[PDB]
């Protein structure tokens, strides 16, 4: 009922301050008055208030909430699923905190106040937009919301966000389904891919060279002497990004013929046929 | 063997798979060893120059183009109407809050008009910011990350943004007209939880730093070329390891080529670049995109089992593992004061200011799965193949060799041999003479030209060349 | 009272007669006292007669448990689920019937002669077997049947047979969608055949014959010229009647090349991987 706490002096911010910079506050006092590290619960009732205001200045959308918040005075109309609090115990927040997010306050640490939502969305992606990824928001359910998801997946897999779904203390979080392109060649396990690669005959069994066009730039594969299709490649560091370096693109190799030929392509071609036909 | 006889299926319950030796996610494996990976010296993408070609020209496609799909119009406006704002609203009243937004259909603002045809190379873009990357911070323990659950939640509104353009790209950055990112619930399909995933990490952010800059989203131009502006590809072997690669280029072709190797039989034909060591076309897969989903299995639903995941740091190393310090950031000591800020419209909220990583933001977060992005699944293999595809051999037909060990034999691995022997299979395979022999092939090749002529109809072309290979 | 009710002379044949005379006796009288055509009391009860001596006389149990009967005096035990009676009248039908197959007349779980719901099962059926048509040897829930499958049935063709459904002793209403069987050559869906071909790049341009598996043994098949990988290769004749008049044959090609090499051999394959590659 009216007790308007002001996020920016919560986390020791002016108004003025910049999200970015609220959110450095936000880690001094999230070192400060970290649950574990400091085994105080005042302190971590202190770290609720610091999580409190960080979960209305976390995001561009709960952000401009509070700064259309004294001009607007209607509470934002809950988005179907709810407002996410990942870390953040809505249901130990302030009355204020419980009129504006009230409609949708999740119970993330309210031990029961709702069983989570578990919201499970699709997204359209690439695969070097999988490499990219990033730090980026999206709009899920009605509930607009920031993450950096970790840069890579695989058609009709799962991207987990914990504790950023829809209502509930059991975290139902976000899952992203991904719905890849009319592009997906690299299946990924880990930061490892599965692709395949068109090899034609002749170079399979030189030993040449075939281009497989990956999420960063165009490796040129060195084939070995004489390849079977239904072999496998290792592309060492032509997955997506790791500590030690990238994963391994896995490339089934298909032996293919480029059909049609020169008079001396096709000579050669029935030339080894018959050397085929001589094996009867 | 000889089955002939069959059973019934019933449907009575859904048949479970047996598990295998499978996921080693708790001795972290490197996988640097022979990894090559940052053997080209930064490279980055080759973009920049005092202007080199394309100026004036510009390649003119469409009827003046402009205003690209959304020129509106007005007067002479139709069906792009009914995509949106089919209604406007009220022309003043109270929904016309304005009514001239283009201002005699844009002013001399700099020259405007969009297009996206002056220049694609000349720009001070470093070219070595590819959207954004992240790693799985460090290498860690691995393993613990399932997770995986369900939804009782399916649907919304719909938001097809974009649904052809948005973040789409090639390679580096090309497109970014979406919400953001992308912006929707499973309001199409969902094939299954632990189905496609029985191990969805999420808790893998790194870090980021060296930013606190991000406004050059333009690496070449725009749309047309946004990004990657210039990528050659021409390397002794960058493949990686497989099989047993000796190191061999092989593939030159010039010991006489009749006159001469540069083309000879060929003076010109329009620009092509065709016959250059490597071109024409080639490259076949490009899109692929399968049909069929194999499953979709809605199975291994909520199993809330997951006692370790909703702990935001405990008994960790410290928030100064990843990179220790990548620059300052915190401390950037850019200007004595905040800034003259007078009246900028607003302060420099941006949602950034010099981006800055969180607290622990990429190091164990006691879960440890801020260093792992899983790693097993399904890998196939697929050498479990050619051993008797009926009954399975079980020794008998095959004893010594169950599968690896076919060495001596050669062939190594081979698992595409669904004839090679197969038939007949050491057991009373009878054939015979028989009616199931009838046969005629009509696949891709003896078709029209030689056959029966073209068709039996005016479709008719004279479109076959003899001295090379071409429709 | 064991009034011994004459199967045979039932179905209008001596008591010599085999499966198959019983078959065709079964037929004829289910075409000339069709009840469906010549709905008349009669003919239709009449009808039900020529089913109860074809309920026995159709299925191999029950067939050797009225020839038994009269040598054994005893009832032959009943299969693990009782005697089935295939969507068939048995409250109508002799007390012989009802007191011989009475000790273990199914019911599912009412045991007192109940009847069995409509239910959809799935028919695995061998290739070679679906090419000839017949009798079909199908045993699953203690009953052993012999199902007619059509000569040249295609995958999902439903065969609606009473018997095989839910649980009674005029047993349930059953859909046999036939999945044809996971057998090493074929997978015949719609009217035509879905197989793989394994074939080495020079008998793939120039087109030469290989060893290709067919449903009454391996045939000699002059593969297609210019036969790429990844591609199905479209042999008519081979599939079975039906939309298209008669099926092709679709081959999953998997180009190979020798692996081994000799000198010249080796020459002439680099011939064209230079002149391929360099000159592409």
């Amino acid at each position: 009922m009216a007790a308007k706490k002001d996020y920016y002096a919560i986390l020791g911010v002016p108004r003025n301050a910049t999200q970015e910079e609220i959110k450095r506050a936000y880690k001094r006092l999230a070192r400060q008055y970290h649950p574990d590290v400091n085994k105080s619960p005042e302190a971590e009732e202190k770290f609720k208030e610091i999580n409190e205001a960080y979960a209305v200045l976390s995001d561009p959308e709960k952000r401009r909430i509070y700064d259309t918040y004294g001009t607007t005075e209607a509470p934002p109309p809950p988005p179907p699923g709810g407002y996410d609090f990942s870390g953040f115990d809505v249901e130990d927040f302030s009355e204020f905190f419980q009129e504006l997010f009230g409609p949708g306050l999740f119970g993330g640490f309210g031990r029961r106040s709702r069983k989570g939502r578990d919201l499970r969305a699709e997204l359209p992606l690439t695969l070097e937009e999988a490499f990219h990824g990033g730090e980026r928001v999206v709009e899920v359910a009605g509930r607009r919301v920031s993450v950096r998801i970790p840069p890579g997946v695989r058609e009709g897999s799962v991207i987990r966000v914990p504790g950023m779904g829809g209502q509930g203390n059991p975290p139902g979080d976000l899952l992203l389904v991904v719905r890849l392109l009319p592009h997906p060649v690299f299946r990924l396990e880990g930061q490892d891919l599965y692709a395949t690669l068109d090899v034609p005959a002749p170079i399979a069994v030189v030993g040449g060279k075939v281009r497989a066009m990956t999420l960063e730039g165009p490796v040129e594969v060195a084939v070995p002497p004489r390849t079977q299709a239904g072999r496998k490649l290792r592309l060492k560091g032509k997955g997506f990004p790791g500590p030690a370096g990238r994963g391994d693109l896995y490339l089934e190799v298909r032996i293919t013929i480029p059909e049609r030929l020169t008079p001396e392509e096709e000579a050669l071609w029935k030339k080894l046929a018959e050397a085929y036909y001589a094996r009867a | 063997m000889k089955q002939s006889t069959i059973a019934l299926a019933l449907l009575p319950l859904l048949f479970t798979p047996v598990t295998k030796a499978r996921t080693p996610e708790m001795p972290v494996l490197e996988n640097r060893a022979a990894q090559g990976d940052i053997t080209a010296p930064g490279g980055a993408r080759r973009l920049t120059g005092d202007q080199t070609a394309a100026l004036r020209d510009s390649l003119s496609d469409k009827p003046a183009k402009n205003i690209i799909l959304l020129i509106g119009d007005g007067m002479g406006d139709s069906e792009i109407t009914a995509a949106r704002n089919y209604a406007e609203g009220a022309g003043g009243f109270f929904k016309g809050i304005d009514a001239l937004p283009l201002t005699g259909q844009y002013t001399h603002y700099a020259l405007n008009k969009k297009t996206g045809k002056p220049d694609y190379v000349t720009d001070s873009a470093a070219s070595a910011t590819a959207w954004s990357t992240g790693v799985k911070t460090y290498n860690g323990a691995l393993g613990v990350d399932i997770h995986e659950k369900d939804h009782p939640t399916i649907l919304e509104m719909a938001k097809a943004a974009g649904l052809a353009t948005g973040n789409v790209s090639t390679a580096e950055l090309q497109d970014a007209t979406p919400a953001a990112l992308v912006a929707h619930v499973t309001s199409r399909k969902c094939y299954g939880p632990s189905a496609t995933s029985e191990k969805c990490p999420g808790n893998a952010l790194e870090k980021g730093g060296k930013g606190s800059i991000t406004e050059q989203l333009l690496n070449a131009r725009a749309d047309v070329t946004l990004g990657g502006g210039a990528k050659t590809f021409a390397e002794t072997a960058t493949a990686g390891e497989w099989q047993g690669k000796t190191l061999r280029e092989q593939a030159q072709a010039r010991g006489y080529q009749l006159v001469s190797d540069a083309a000879s039989l060929n003076s010109v034909t329009e620009a092509n670049q065709q016959k250059p060591l490597l071109g024409l076309f080639a490259d076949g897969n490009m899109p692929v995109r399968w049909l069929g989903p194999k499953a979709t299995y809605h199975g291994n639903i909520d199993k809330p089992a997951v006692t370790c995941t909703p702990n935001p740091q405990r008994n960790d190393s410290v928030p100064t593992l990843a990179q220790m310090t990548d620059k300052a950031i915190e401390l950037l000591s850019k200007n004595e004061k905040g800034f003259f800020l007078q009246v900028e419209g607003a302060s420099i909220d941006k949602q950034d200011h010099a981006a800055n990583p969180c607290g622990q933001i990429g190091e164990t977060v006691d879960l440890d799965e801020a260093v792992q992005r899983a790693l097993e699944f399904a890998k196939k293999e697929g050498n479990t193949l050619v051993i008797v595809t009926a009954d399975h051999a079980h020794a008998s037909q095959i004893v010594a060799p169950d599968t690896k060990a076919p060495g001596l034999t050669q062939a190594l691995n081979t698992k595409d041999g669904a004839v090679m022997v197969m038939s007949y299979g050491n057991s009373e395979e009878d054939s015979q003479e028989h009616t199931g022999s009838q046969l005629r092939i009509a696949a891709y090749g003896p078709h029209a030209a030689n056959v029966v002529g073209l068709t039996d109809q005016t479709d008719l072309f004279y479109t076959m060349k003899a001295a090379l290979g071409l429709k």
